[PDB]
């Protein structure tokens, strides 16, 4: 809500790949 | 997704691609 | 797996009343969506991402709610706002849609026009004998139909198929059909079509005799 | 302007399989993800897959992972669904859904419906039958007639005003429904009232004469 | 308030490693990214690479993959660059830029670092008079070059800076692996040589400070 | 990956003129991810119009941003002397991030010719082992100008080294200093060592040149 990364900047693949469990 | 703004659901969009049956976490 | 419980499942509102729907999610939920289905037509986005208001749609329409408890919310109930407004989560895979809840427009009630219809000759002669009882413009949808045959109340054979509410004077009709065949058609004589109904406290009935 | 557009209804015996197409233009295909969903009773939207058209992977759910099939094409711009194993359970209408526009995106597209009906039976003409007993409700039966859907018109269009045309039920097999009609009684049985029919998958036009019985 | 602090100038030689820091302050560090952008000496802005402070994953543009590498410190809240090999096109200045409400706001101090053959050499100050047989106008002019220096920078004033006006100290040119500066004077005919002026360099990094007179012919 | 190509990279006005610089992308780009910054010599860029048109919080409401699709611009109504800075256009779509290749805004004034001074190298550092003749080009304008080595009437351009000062913030003229190295046994090879300078403000070229046949 008052804060976000991937959608200010862009986000690749690898960084993705760090949100997953 | 290729260079895309991740914003609201589309950022969940992308993580079920990536991570595809392995889950992941976005929020908090 | 997340179950989306929308209440109320049916709802009724006068062209300019405050509408309020209410979709209540399994677990928590951070992105709901709410689509407007009509019969016969694809549904179209209306709030996305709990609170965003869709393009094309007036802004007469508003979503709110957060965690497990979600809401849309319309301010002026206009006459081209009925249909059935449903409620899907997008926080959680795989994605799943709420119930449903049918949005229609209320008016003044109406006792439905009762009329039984006994099998045509040609239909006897082909082997079979259905029985008809029509229930045309009534209001509410709430109905209740009981085939008795010689006194005697028969569930078998029972085939109701209700139609939308209409587009002009926003009345229901339903049509109850009672399929039997010649030889139990003719092992009985009295054929009773009980309707019951709000709008009055003893059921109309229609009645014929094979004389 | 983005436009999904499908294929016409589609109707198929048990056991056989069956692929259904979406068309997608006025945006870049590759980008956007493809939704597939499934309306069965006019209450329920269950979700059955995505795919991404870029490198063709896609993400079905548990429930539908055994019995479809997400296939896409990059040269064409179309997204394809095939359908394994289909029942009478899955005889519905089939949507195609596009995620909504990036940022500042407040509309989704999604595709005109695909009517799908898993069924053995044959094509077989409508049986009709006349029903008669101030406003003297009339009324006409259609039964046994496959597969849908029927006109049903009175005094050829010219009675138009307080009819009512019942929805079908699949009764044995069979598609069944009733069309009532209230005139005046100064009309009837004074005047012709007649209930027309017709099926075109057979080419069946059938007109049936309200008489009175006695 | 938002404050972004880089780590100190660098000096390094070809082929070594530096790493330099960047102290976030004023707002949650975890919470909003973290960029990179490199400026050449005197040329346009070419972007490095962003790291995910959320998580940690960094990114890096094409010509940057391989030798760049993006790090973090939860605890001091701050990002470090580290250049591997550094080459003699690697000696530009460094930016870190945040990215609060939008991409690259809020940026910081910014670090230069220099890759040359580090040698500390004092500077070499020759006086530049005008010839033996040159004209003599209404205002002569006085030069003083400074020759073969490293590192950067140097300060040179005229009369122990009583001579201000029609100085024209010209930046610094870094070739051969040392720099090269000149600076010039216009005075009127009048007053020299009839007074001294001399030019004081001084090269802080050296600890050298020498006083060259100008002498005619 | 999209080239942003500003024009003119360079370019001059007066104050209280109105100055229109322009970016202009490869392919499409949305108004939400075109950006200006303001860089001035020795200080970091600042955000100064984000989002195409949204001005930051300090920039003066004489500037102003516009554009869409492939081609945008930003505008200053009344040009003052604290917008003499290079001005960068950014993006942020299919690819790492690109920036312009810069609009440097400068002061306008009038045309003045460079005062030209050689000076042969000290006998301090022939000494040492080297010779170099520096040659000043002291406030002139505009900053184009044109620098000639000619020993013994033959041109050289191996040795040359050129430093060019920042516009003054006083009389706002530029300054050059042209210094040729040349060792100890290439400068006693020759005689006469002349310094020309091609500028706008004249057709024939201001030469200073010295002479080793001397006393």
């Amino acid at each position: 809500g008052i804060v976000e990364q991937c959608c200010t900047s862009i986000c690749s693949l690898y960084q993705l790949e760090n949100y997953c469990n | 997704f290729v260079n895309q703004h991740l914003c609201g659901s589309h950022l969940v969009e992308a993580l079920y691609l990536v991570c595809g049956e392995r889950g992941f976490f976005y929020t908090p | 797996q997340i179950v989306l419980t929308q209440s109320p499942a049916i709802m009724s509102a006068s062209p300019g009343e405050k509408v309020t729907m209410t979709c209540s999610a399994s677990s928590s939920v951070n992105y709901m969506y709410w689509y407007q289905q009509k019969p016969g037509s694809s549904p179209r986005l209306l709030i996305y991402d709990t609170s965003n208001l869709a393009s094309g749609v007036p802004v007469r329409f508003s979503g709110s709610g957060s965690g497990t408890s979600f809401s849309l919310t319309i301010s002026r109930m206009e006459a081209e706002d009925a249909a059935t407004y449903f409620c899907q989560q997008w926080s959680s895979y795989p994605l799943t849609f709420g119930a449903g809840t049918n949005l229609e427009l209320k008016r003044a009630d109406a006792a439905p026009t009762v009329s039984i219809f006994p099998p045509s000759s040609e239909q006897l002669t082909s082997g079979g004998a259905s029985v008809v009882c029509f229930l045309n413009n009534f209001y509410p949808k709430d109905i209740n139909v009981k085939w008795k045959i010689d006194g005697s109340e028969r569930q078998n054979g029972v085939l109701n198929s209700w139609t939308d509410q209409d587009s002009k004077d926003s009345t229901y009709s339903m049509s109850s059909t009672l399929t039997l065949t010649k030889d139990e058609y003719e092992r009985h004589n009295s054929y009773t079509c009980e309707a019951t109904h709000k709008t009055s406290t003893s059921p109309i009935v229609k009645s014929f005799n094979r004389n | 302007e983005v436009r999904l557009q499908q294929s016409g209804p589609e109707l198929v015996k048990p056991g056989a399989s069956l692929k259904i197409s979406c068309k997608a233009s006025g945006y870049t295909f590759t980008d956007y993800n493809i939704h597939w969903l499934r309306q069965s009773h006019s209450k329920s939207l269950e979700w059955i897959g995505s795919i991404y058209p870029y490198n063709g992977r896609p993400g079905y759910n548990q429930k539908f992972k055994n019995k479809t099939t997400l296939t896409v094409d990059n040269s064409s711009s179309t997204a394809y669904m095939e359908l394994r194993g289909l029942t009478s359970d899955d005889s519905a209408v089939y949507f195609c859904a596009r995620s909504r526009s990036y940022y500042n995106g407040s509309r989704d597209y999604w595709g005109q419906g695909t009517s799908l009906t898993v069924s053995s039976a044959k094509t077989t003409p409508p049986s009709v039958y006349p029903l008669a007993p101030s406003m003297v409700t009339l009324g006409c039966l259609v039964k046994g007639y496959f597969p849908e859907p029927v006109t049903v018109t009175w005094n050829s269009g010219s009675l138009s005003s307080g009819v009512h045309t019942f929805p079908a039920v699949l009764q044995s097999d069979l598609y069944t429904l009733s069309s009532s009609v209230t005139v005046p009684s100064s009309t009837w049985p004074s005047e012709t009232v007649t209930c027309n029919v017709a099926h075109p998958a057979s080419s069946t036009k059938v007109d049936k004469k309200i008489v009175p019985r006695d």
